């Protein structure tokens, strides 16, 4: 993905603002609610009947976090997602065989959370940006597919 | 489908959402303009710059038709029928398009209702607009 | 929605498919297995080759909910309620993988019907697989 | 794409027999009738109410021809289809703003075209091999996106 220097701007002044210790839990969490077809993927976590139950099993804050450091390195290397992404995309297209729609839906919901923690300065421009980085993650992890 | 949970949860936030409901229209479309370029395709005769009355405008009525399907959440193609012949029958409005704007208009009520965007409301919230836009791509099938 | 033109639709090409529907389906899971890996996913307990009686056994199973559906086309909710429970409420089905196999079951009628797959038919049928999918999805929703 | 040599050699003993005259025109055809739409783009291509309107409108088989040109093309260069494919998405991406999801449309009406041509001779392995052709056509077309 490109990015202006104005976008970039825009998504690192908030990106440096985020809890990197609770959100990467939270957009899992309420990955595995909204949409509970991913549950399957993650039924070694346990207790997942509930949204409460979710929220709360620490493996799930657990693995959120490998998630959100994931985002980061592609925050690092925008110019280069794909050999950034390439170990992760063999994990998740030849091992793992997951449709990469749900990329999509990851790269959505993390979205949200950012809206929901940051509120007003959530603005569209901002919303945009992260658009951008979003679609160009999940396109970099689909790689082996294409 | 839209279980008693939900129907609960969905009347509970946009209850929340009250009298802001229109401004929260316009500024989801806003969004959507923004970071979606292919859906201005549809509104080549919109001013879409940041304070465009038509923008405003049209959220108003965007907000309005929502009110209209909370209120008759157990009869949404009755209540909407209308504007199923429009967005389908009339505009063609490729079905893509309305994941796009639930999913901008999820993002603006998590921007402005953080007590009341739980998982749970959040689940609730993205079944009901999936709802909405089955019906609105209805004659489509 | 599905209008008078499709049902007709719908019902003379499946009447054409005749006796052929369990050899229909089972083909139909077959391309659907090779064409699109990611779909294996939900079937680690079958043997997927060519021959494997477990696909033939599946697809007529396949075949003959839809035949169930297209007889009761005006009731599809109360005829598949049970197999929207299972494929929503148990497998937990990613609602893309009812594309990909409508896909194929598209294909499948192309590779067999010559002479009643017209763009009308297709169009039809196309229409037809989007509601049982919709229906089998409704859980979700 | 990749594409083994018996898939490739699936893909070009087919693709040979294709009649390019007129399949290029079934697909285009098709894609308006199923998937309405996309009339939106072709509304100067005229009397398009009905699909017996729209099979025969000449414009749309002129047209489908130099889609099907852009296929033979792809696969001449399954190597570079990104390459193949700029001017087009280009095109298709800045000019036209074409949500790429059609891109996906368009190449499996195209399969199901050449299985009611081919019948039979159109096994699941010669199908899955279009498949991934498809696939990659539509991931280069959608390039400029990305
Ligand atoms: C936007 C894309 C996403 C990113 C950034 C991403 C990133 C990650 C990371 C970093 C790991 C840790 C691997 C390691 O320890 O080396 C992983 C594993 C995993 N992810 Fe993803 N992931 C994403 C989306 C998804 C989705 C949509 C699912 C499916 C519902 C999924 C399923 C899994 C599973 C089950 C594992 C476990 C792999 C194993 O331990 O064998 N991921 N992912
Ligand atoms: C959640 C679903 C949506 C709702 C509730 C909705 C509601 C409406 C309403 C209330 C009108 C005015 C009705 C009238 O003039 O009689 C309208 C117009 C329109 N909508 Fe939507 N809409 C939605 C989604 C879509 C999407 C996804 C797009 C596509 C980008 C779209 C494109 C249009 C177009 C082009 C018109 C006519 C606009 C104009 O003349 O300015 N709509 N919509
Ligand atoms: C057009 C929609 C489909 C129809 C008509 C359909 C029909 C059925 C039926 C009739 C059964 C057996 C019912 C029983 O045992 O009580 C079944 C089982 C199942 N279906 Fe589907 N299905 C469809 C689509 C899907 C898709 C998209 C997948 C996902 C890849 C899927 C996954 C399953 C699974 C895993 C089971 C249980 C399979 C097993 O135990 O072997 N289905 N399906
Ligand atoms: C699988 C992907 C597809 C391919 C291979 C493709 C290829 C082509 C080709 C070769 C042209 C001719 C351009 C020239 O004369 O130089 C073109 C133009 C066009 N295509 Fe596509 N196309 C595809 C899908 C689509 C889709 C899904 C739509 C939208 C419904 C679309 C809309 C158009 C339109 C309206 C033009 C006219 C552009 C103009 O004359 O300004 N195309 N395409």
């Amino acid at each position: 993905v490109h990015l202006t220097p104005e976008e970039k701007s825009a998504v690192t002044a908030l990106w440096g603002k985020v809890n990197v210790d609770e959100v990467g839990g939270e957009a899992l969490g309420r990955l595995l609610v909204v949409y509970p077809w991913t549950q399957r993927f993650f039924e070694s976590f346990g207790d997942l009947s509930t949204p409460d139950a979710v929220m709360g099993n620490p493996k799930v804050k657990a693995h959120g976090k490998k998630v959100l450091g994931a985002f980061s390195d592609g925050l690092a290397h925008l110019d280069n997602l794909k050999g950034t992404f390439a170990t992760l995309s063999e994990l998740h297209c030849d091992k793992l065989h997951v449709d990469p729609e749900n990329f999509r839906l990851l790269g959505n919901v993390l979205v949200c959370v950012l809206a929901h923690h940051f509120g007003k300065e959530f603005t569209p421009p901002v919303q945009a940006a992260y658009q951008k980085v979003v679609a160009g993650v999940a396109n970099a992890l689909a790689h082996k597919y294409h | 489908v839209l279980s008693p949970a939900d129907k609960t949860n969905v009347k509970a936030a946009w209850g929340k959402v009250g009298a802001h409901a229109g401004e929260y229209g316009a500024e989801a479309l806003e969004r959507m303009f923004l970071s979606f370029p292919t859906t201005k395709t549809y509104f080549p005769h919109f001013d879409l710059s940041h304070g465009s009355a038509q923008v405003k405008g049209h959220g108003k009525k965007v907000a309005d038709a929502l009110t209209n399907a909370v209120a008759h959440v157990d009869d949404m193609p009755n209540a909407l029928s209308a504007l199923s012949d429009l967005h389908a029958h009339k505009l063609r409005v490729d079905p893509v398009n309305f994941k796009l704007l639930s999913h901008c208009l999820l993002v603006t009520l998590a921007a402005h209702l953080p007590a009341e965007f739980t998982p749970a409301v959040h689940a609730s919230l993205d079944k009901f607009l999936a709802s909405v836009s089955t019906v609105l791509t209805s004659k489509y099938r």
